[PDB]
């Protein structure tokens, strides 16, 4: 499990690699300091699907999404 | 970066808990 964007990335374990369209989509996600409670979608480089998480509406990361579909668009090719 | 089963940032579910 290792990415690269442009300059390259590794990491523990292993499954065909990914070239990320951006860097971010393998950034961690981050609820962010603020205690709200929204549903946004973030890119899993482990499991390779978008997946559910909880952001507290401020801050944060790039690799927050608003819907599965912004989420693939974003973090997925074609 | 994410790394093997850590996909969330520090705390998120010590976090998660309280809001919920």
């Amino acid at each position: 499990s290792e990415e690269d964007e442009e300059h390259t990335i590794i990491t523990d374990t292993e499954l065909p690699p990914l070239k990320l369209m951006h860097s971010f989509c393998a950034f961690k996600a981050d609820d962010g300091p603020c205690k709200a409670i929204m549903k946004r979608f973030f890119f899993n480089i482990f499991t390779r699907q978008c997946e559910e998480f909880i952001y507290g509406g401020c801050e944060g990361n790039q690799n927050r999404f608003e819907s599965l579909e912004e989420c693939k668009k974003m973090c997925t090719r074609d | 970066f994410q790394s093997k089963p850590n996909v969330h940032v520090d705390g998120y579910f010590e976090r998660l808990a309280a809001k919920l």
